């Protein structure tokens, strides 16, 4: 099946697993994590749905320690481990790349806290360590916490801080003229203000969040960018993630190891 | 009155919006919001701003002491180091002036109450929250406040309220208690009863008049409406308990610091 590997980077409770269930219309194994974990680690589960072999790699314990200095190795070591596993498979004399399980992270969704100001220091350091390792898609988790007036200035400061530090984020392919106009506004709404919900409210059965002042429809474009975030699931966009992962990120790690190996 | 309030919490929890929404003020003009490049090691500074305000005949001198930079760094170790030194400094300033032979006019800069804000995005109290409150509950009246209540549904509010109450009970955190009422009044006994059942107050701050509230495409959050958030309950608790907060700061925390320091 289609081996698509996703990595959700985000602080504990920001709705990583809720958004994955919302985006694939299913219910993955999603046990919560406590804020009392000594270090940032990763939990990866594999699922066969639709037909694709999805691998969701969640960040467990992110942004909870009082000392978050060494909260980047476990992420980078994992992403570098999958690259070395694919590289060592190439070096094998009697190799089997057709049946080899490509466990390399193709896309990585970064959940930003809906604070309203900008990126935390943790966000900038983590993205600059991974900008040359994985395709990064920043999103604003719990986007309903922010009004549309503030969301305008929020995406402004986020994009400004990213393009001021030289953080290489993922952009959707505009080579094909057909998807050129659609992927233009697609890239222009990054970061995607996303709202995840597993509950349903009566309507004409629809994913929404029930507040005493209103209901936030997840599949409403005027409410959140979930309809746009779902566009990453098409075959051409997924292929572009795997294409860029092997052409740029993995080939960079391969040329590094080939230098070290002499 | 001469009341001093301390605000502690991560950036982006609506603290500045809340303290302004209380007495409808603007204590933070030209607010310098730093970028992420200069926040990885941003130490915790203390910036005070006193403001005059009359509330239904209650004229008071509100001095708000914010702690910009709390919990916004990579390594939040010793983030509460300066907050401790400031509080003990105010107790020491009062101990010097009270013990001196010229105590006619004394500036009372002691922190009478301290709002601590909890991010509603997580599941409960974070290690930064626990190590802060436990390290300051014996020196200042801690008042836990769930910031940005409008991101939690009805079930989510009650879930987070009950959990962070068990974690406070578990870690042994001495937050500021609301005094019990004597027969006295019946309606006032019911008001203070709902204040005890609403804590931790999940609040919402907004300066926009629409009757203050926040505007969303799916609805409008009424700040002054108790059914939406606990803003009115926090504001009402603050005004009705300014006396007790001031008295407990003097008769309990200050006297404990005095007895501890006199043996040094
Ligand atoms: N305001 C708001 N709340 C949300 C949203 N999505 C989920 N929530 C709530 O926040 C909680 C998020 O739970 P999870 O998705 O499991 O948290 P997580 O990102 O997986 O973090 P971990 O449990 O540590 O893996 C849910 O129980 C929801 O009640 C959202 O889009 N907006
Ligand atoms: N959803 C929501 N947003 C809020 C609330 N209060 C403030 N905000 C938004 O948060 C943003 C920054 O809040 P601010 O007070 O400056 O954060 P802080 O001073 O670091 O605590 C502002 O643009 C507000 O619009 C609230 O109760 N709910
Ligand atoms: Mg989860």
């Amino acid at each position: 099946g289609f081996v698509f590997n996703v990595m959700c980077i985000g602080e504990t409770g920001l709705g990583k697993s809720t958004l994955m269930d919302t985006l694939f219309n299913t219910s993955f194994e999603s046990t919560p994590s406590p804020h009392t974990l000594p270090s940032v680690k990763l939990k990866a589960h594999t699922y066969e749905l639709q037909r694709l072999k999805l691998t969701i790699c969640d960040t467990v314990g992110y942004g909870d320690q009082i000392n978050k200095d060494d909260s980047f190795k476990a992420v980078v070591d994992y992403i570098d481990a999958q690259f070395e596993n694919y590289l060592q498979e190439e070096l094998k004399i009697k190799r089997s790349l057709v049946t080899c399980h490509d466990s390399r992270i193709h896309i990585c969704l970064y959940f930003i806290c809906p604070t309203g100001h900008g990126l935390k220091s943790l966000d900038l350091v983590c993205m600059k360590k991974l900008d040359s390792k994985v395709n990064i898609i920043p999103v604003i988790a719990k986007a309903d916490t922010i009004s549309k007036v503030e969301l305008q200035r929020f995406k402004a400061k986020i994009i400004q801080e990213l393009n001021a530090n030289g953080v290489h984020i993922y952009q959707f392919p505009t080579d094909d003229e057909t998807v050129a106009e659609t992927n233009t506004s697609m890239n222009s709404h990054i970061p995607f203000a996303v709202v995840g919900s597993t509950e349903f409210i009566k309507v004409g059965l629809i994913r929404a969040r029930q507040y005493p002042w209103g209901t936030v429809q997840v599949e409403n474009e005027t409410h959140c960018d979930f309809v746009k975030l779902r566009e990453m699931l098409i075959r051409t966009n997924m292929e572009d993630m795997r294409e860029k992962t092997h052409t740029r990120h993995y080939e960079l790690y391969r040329q590094k190891r080939l230098e070290q190996m002499g | 009155f001469e009341f001093t309030l301390m605000v502690v919490g991560e950036s982006g929890l609506g603290k500045s919006t809340l303290v302004n929404s209380l007495f409808l003020t603007d204590l933070y003009p030209e607010r310098i919001i730093p970028d992420a490049i200069e926040k990885q090691k941003q130490t915790v500074k203390l910036e005070a701003s006193t403001v005059e305000i009359e509330e239904r005949g209650v004229k008071l001198r509100l001095t708000v002491v914010d702690t910009p930079g709390f919990g916004d760094a990579i390594d939040n170790s010793n983030s509460f180091g300066a907050i401790l030194e400031y509080i003990d400094e105010q107790y020491e300033r009062f101990l010097r002036d009270e013990s001196g032979l010229n105590r006619r006019n004394i500036v009372d800069n002691r922190i009478h109450c301290c709002f601590y804000f909890i991010s509603p995005f997580g599941h409960g109290l974070k290690p930064l929250d626990v190590e802060f409150m436990k390290k300051l509950h014996s020196k200042v009246n801690i008042v836990p406040v769930i910031a940005k209540a409008d991101c939690l549904t009805k079930k989510e509010i009650l879930r987070l309220k009950c959990r962070i109450m068990q974690e406070i009970e578990s870690h042994g955190i001495k937050i500021y208690p609301l005094p019990d009422c004597d027969d006295e009044d019946e309606d006032y006994k019911e008001q203070v009863k709902q204040l005890k059942e609403a804590v931790p107050f999940a609040v919402c701050g907004a300066n926009t008049l629409l009757v203050r509230g926040r505007l969303y495409p799916w609805g409008v959050v009424e700040v002054e409406n108790p059914d939406h958030c606990d803003f009115i309950k926090l504001r009402t608790m603050l005004i009705t308990h300014m006396q007790d907060l001031q008295e407990v700061t003097q008769e309990v925390h200050y006297e404990n610091y005095r007895s501890d320091r006199l043996a040094k």
